[PDB]
């Protein structure tokens, strides 16, 4: 619903033999082309081809193996969204200064009202074993 | 407590109310196991227990048997009833019945000086119980449905 | 480590006074897991089998490619090189439906087993969440004996967890009884019970021998000396009185 | 790897029938000393042959049945026994009407569990197991319907619950904390379980100790064709 | 819930366009042109497949 | 030999569910007996004594 653009994933290779990864020399030219790798990024998990390696953190859409993933962006450049690939992010940072003779209290307070979903029951079925074998024929009766 | 205890009279130490459970409840047999020699002759009582036994289909008796199990769960009763509940994290420690029953209203916020006020009146009840639950397994045979299935 | 302790019904005073015997104890404690995992060599064997398997039934499904199913010839070459099409056909259907089949074996049987990882996984995570990010009461849930903290650690495809457990070591013994009578009124305790060596009587914690001088602040008054029975006479104290003598 | 002495059960027979067997007769097993008897015993399970009984009670180590097992222990230079199960050891109890018994001091303890989390994830290919690069044997299969499509989604939905259940494991926390750089606590000592800066591997003591206690199957995938080409001529399994 | 068994339930229906092999799917066909001595050779393979 | 194996497979299914009681009643042998629970009516109905 939103582009058209695809990236493509190589499992466990050293896709130095693309060409030879998969005998394209003998498919069509646009996988002939797509098989050139016009920049190449290297997994624990194989390699990927389409997208581009960035140095920033994000927490990820799209699960790709060997704590990689990759999205959609826009920011990267002057405008031409684009697929990245990046290292996932855990989350923010964050200390708490330990002291062996503070302590700290809260004085106002807040609440909340929170949403679960469980399913109970799945529907009925049930199956005629002389009807659907054969529909009416004789022959299988006998 | 006579209703739950172990009676040394009965031959294999098994309480009155474990005589009407093991009854009420039809195995598939008698005997667990056929032997070789016990089919030979083809009795009218010889059901498909050992008929199926020349077909390399065969049942094997399990690894505790039901005497052990009695002598474990009589071990819960005796130290439940004598020690409440300290026995199941270190040494046993023995402390009289009416305590542990103040104890046990002190646990749901009832101050425990009714126990103290009312302790003839509890026990005329409790007694009463007891005694209904066996008719209770008497009465009809639909509350065991699961262990027939 | 003082509000650990007072859910349990020790009194907070019990800690603040044996701080270094407890630290040592701890640390003492401590030291001795390496040797406990090294001693037997089953420690972690809820966690080799779990590879075992699946590193085992993949061998066997390459072994069962050396069935004929009742054909003339194992490899598929020969049947092709050595015979004509009008049976060539009958003489492959076998082979097809005899592997077909094999492979849904494998298949249902991968269901099951993660059917019963999922469970697995389902209660450790109930176990993490209830017993290490806070304190539970469920006797034997945790631990063997009563319940202070917990430590996580990872392993291969599993997670280990260390319980720390507070157990009474040395008991005596005593004679008590359960109410107190006094000027007709009767008085019990509000928490503990009644303890008396032989020569006086005090109060005292449930799980900690501690005495302390019977007074009427740690006592209440109900009914009168008539209906509850074992109870025995004695003496009252008021702290009022030495106070108002002035 | 320890001893070379048998024992043999017979399953379900009164073992006077056994005596039938004979190493002459036609049969295919024909052992001669098991089928006689020195010293037998008879259980509800059947006939055990080539044990000696002991009355003296221990806790027993591998089962039969009918809460009879079997152990090995240098009796008198040593031979394999059976016995009873024995229960577990006893006490009493010393009720009374008006006596108590409480404690005086108390010592604190640590205890170890373990629990299994996931498994390997696997992976496989229809045709290639079921024709093995043959040109019309792909022909004659595709006529037979939707396996291949199916057994794929089948296999998936592990391969994607496996990575759920990890995720829903461990990750009760947002952020990310550390601790302080300076590590006195008033007397205690962590320094069994907190991270060891020193080592080159972000890991502590005790998951080292772990991690070299199990034996992983091979994997690394860092390069993988060509291999069993050269120097590992000898086919490994995995490849 | 409610989408999983609906795909269940309707491949089920399209395994029955396959041939399995033998001369036609359409259960009639064969009955209609071959003869009694040599359909069963056929009908085993549908039966079974199904 | 198929006659066989289907039969093993429901075995099988069988065996999950037994378990999924007796590990239920494990728990129930060790909070409802020896300790006292403060769960609702997770045995009996209305507060909990012995
Ligand atoms: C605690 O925080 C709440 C915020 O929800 C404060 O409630 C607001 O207080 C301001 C200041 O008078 C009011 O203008 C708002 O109408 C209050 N409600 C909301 C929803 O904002 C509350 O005052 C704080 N506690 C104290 C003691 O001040
Ligand atoms: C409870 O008993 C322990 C024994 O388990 C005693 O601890 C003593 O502690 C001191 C100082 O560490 C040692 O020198 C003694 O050797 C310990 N006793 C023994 C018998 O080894 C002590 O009586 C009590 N400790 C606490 C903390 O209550
Ligand atoms: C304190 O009470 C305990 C437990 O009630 C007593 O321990 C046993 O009591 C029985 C009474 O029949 C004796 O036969 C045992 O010899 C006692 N010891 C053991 C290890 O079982 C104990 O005797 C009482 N007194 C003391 C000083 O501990
Ligand atoms: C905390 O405990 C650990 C282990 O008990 C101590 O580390 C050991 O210290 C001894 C010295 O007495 C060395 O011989 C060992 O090689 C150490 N082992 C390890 C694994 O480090 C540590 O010193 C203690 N910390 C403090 C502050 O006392
Ligand atoms: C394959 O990729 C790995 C990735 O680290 C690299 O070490 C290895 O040298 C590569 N193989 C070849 C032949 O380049
Ligand atoms: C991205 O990070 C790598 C690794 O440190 C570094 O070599 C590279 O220069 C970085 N790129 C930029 C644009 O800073
Ligand atoms: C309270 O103390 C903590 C350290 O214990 C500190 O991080 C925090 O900033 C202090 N509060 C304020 C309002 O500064
Ligand atoms: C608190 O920590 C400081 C910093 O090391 C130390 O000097 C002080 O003694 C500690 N307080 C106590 C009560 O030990
Ligand atoms: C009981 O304790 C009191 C406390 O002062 C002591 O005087 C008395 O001797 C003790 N008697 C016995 C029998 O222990
Ligand atoms: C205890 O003392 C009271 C005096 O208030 C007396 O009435 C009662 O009989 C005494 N009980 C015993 C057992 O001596
Ligand atoms: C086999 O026995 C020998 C000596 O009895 C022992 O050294 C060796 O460790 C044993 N094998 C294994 C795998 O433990
Ligand atoms: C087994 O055989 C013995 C004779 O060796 C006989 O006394 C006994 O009754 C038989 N028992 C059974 C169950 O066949
Ligand atoms: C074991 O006990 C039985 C029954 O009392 C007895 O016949 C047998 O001789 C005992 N075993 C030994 C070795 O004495
Ligand atoms: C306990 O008291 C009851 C009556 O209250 C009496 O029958 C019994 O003999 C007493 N037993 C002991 C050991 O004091």
């Amino acid at each position: 619903n939103t582009s058209n653009q695809v990236a493509v994933l190589y499992q466990g290779v050293n896709c130095t033999e693309v060409p030879v990864a998969i005998h394209a020399d003998q498919l069509t030219p646009t996988w002939r082309v797509y098989s050139t790798g016009s920049n190449v990024f290297q997994t624990r998990a194989g390699c990927l081809i389409g997208a581009e390696y960035v140095n920033n953190s994000y927490e990820c859409d799209i699960p790709i193996g060997a704590g990689i993933c990759a999205s959609y962006q826009t920011q990267t450049k002057s405008h031409s969204q684009s697929i990245i690939a990046y290292t996932m992010s855990l989350g923010a940072e964050n200390s708490v200064a330990y002291s062996n003779n503070s302590i700290a209290i809260p004085t106002n307070f807040t609440i909340s009202v929170t949403t679960e979903i469980l399913p109970v029951s799945m529907t009925k079925t049930s199956v005629d074993c002389t009807m659907y074998i054969c529909g009416d024929s004789t022959e299988c009766s006998n | 407590f006579s209703q739950i205890l172990p009676d040394p009279s009965k031959p294999s130490k098994r309480s009155p109310i474990e005589d009407l459970l093991f009854n009420k409840v039809t195995l598939a047999d008698a005997g667990f196991i056929k032997q070789y020699g016990d089919c030979l002759g083809d009795i009218a009582a010889r059901d498909l227990i050992c008929a199926q036994k020349f077909k390399g289909l065969t049942v094997l008796p399990p690894l505790l048997t039901d005497e052990m199990i009695a002598q474990y769960t009589s071990a819960l009763l005796a130290g439940t009833i004598t020690s409440g509940w300290t026995f199941g994290a270190g040494p046993a420690l023995q402390i009289p019945f009416p305590m542990q029953m103040a104890y046990r209203f002190n646990g749901i916020g009832v101050t425990q000086n009714v126990l103290y006020e009312n302790q003839k009146l509890i026990a005329n009840q409790f007694n009463s119980a007891i005694g209904k639950i066996q008719d209770s397994l008497s009465s009809t045979p639909s509350a065991l449905g699961k262990l027939q299935d | 480590m003082a509000y650990r302790f007072n859910g349990i019904g020790v009194t907070q005073n019990v800690l603040y006074e044996n701080q270094k015997l407890i630290a040592n104890q701890f640390n003492s404690a401590i030291g001795k897991i390496q040797d406990s995992l090294s001693s037997t060599p089953s420690a972690l064997g809820k966690l080799q089998d779990v590879v075992n398997h699946n590193a085992q039934a993949l061998n066997t499904l390459v072994k069962q490619l050396s069935s004929k199913f009742g054909a003339i010839s194992s490899v598929l070459n020969d049947i092709f090189s050595r015979l004509d099409p009008p049976e060539a056909e009958v003489q492959i259907d076998r082979l097809i439906t005899g592997r077909l089949q094999s492979l849904q074996t494998y298949v249902t049987q991968q269901l099951i087993r993660a059917a019963e990882i999922r469970a697995s996984a389902n209660l450790a995570a109930t176990k993490m969440s209830e017993c290490v990010l806070g304190q539970s009461k469920r006797v034997d849930f945790c631990g063997k004996g009563y319940h202070l903290m917990s430590f996580p650690q990872s392993a291969p495809h599993g997670v280990v967890f260390l319980h720390v457990t507070y157990v009474p070591a040395q008991e005596k013994n005593f004679t008590t009884a359960p109410a107190i009578c006094h000027d007709g009124k009767a008085h019990f305790p509000r928490e503990g019970v009644f303890v008396s060596n032989g020569t006086h009587w005090f109060v005292t914690q449930r799980n900690f021998y501690e005495p302390q001088i019977i007074t009427t602040d740690n006592t209440f008054v109900s009914g009168n000396c008539d209906v509850v029975i074992g109870i025995v006479n004695n003496t009252v104290y008021d702290p009022l009185q030495p106070e108002l003598d002035s | 790897n320890t001893s070379n002495q048998v024992a043999v059960l017979y399953q379900g027979v009164n073992c006077t029938e056994v005596p039938v067997a004979i190493h002459a007769d036609q049969l295919t097993p024909t052992w001669r000393v098991y089928s006689t008897g020195s010293n037998v015993f008879q259980t509800r399970a059947g006939c055990l042959i080539g044990a000696e009984y002991v009355n003296n009670s221990y806790e027993c180590d591998i089962p039969i049945g009918a809460g009879i097992c079997a152990s090995y222990q240098t009796q008198t230079s040593q031979s394999i026994i059976a016995y009873t199960m024995s229960l577990g050891a006893e006490n009493s109890v010393a009720y009374s009407n008006n006596s108590i018994a409480i404690p005086t001091n108390f010592t604190i303890s640590v205890t170890t569990e373990i629990l299994p989390v996931s498994m390997t994830k696997t992976s496989v290919d229809c045709t290639m197991y079921i024709c093995g690069d043959s040109t019309e044997c792909s022909n004659l299969l595709l006529q037979y319907g939707s396996f291949c499509t199916q057994l794929k989604r089948a296999l998936t939905g592990i391969a994607v619950e496996q990575d759920k259940n990890t995720q829903e494991v461990f990750a009760q926390v947002k952020q990310i904390y550390k601790t302080p750089p300076i590590k006195y606590f008033g007397g205690f000592n962590f320094s069994q379980i907190l991270p060891d800066p020193s080592k080159p591997s972000k890991r502590s003591p005790i998951e080292d100790l772990l991690f070299n206690k199990v034996t992983l199957a091979d994997a690394g995938f860092i390069k993988q064709y060509g291999d069993c080409l050269g120097d590992i001529a000898a086919r490994d399994l995995i490849c």
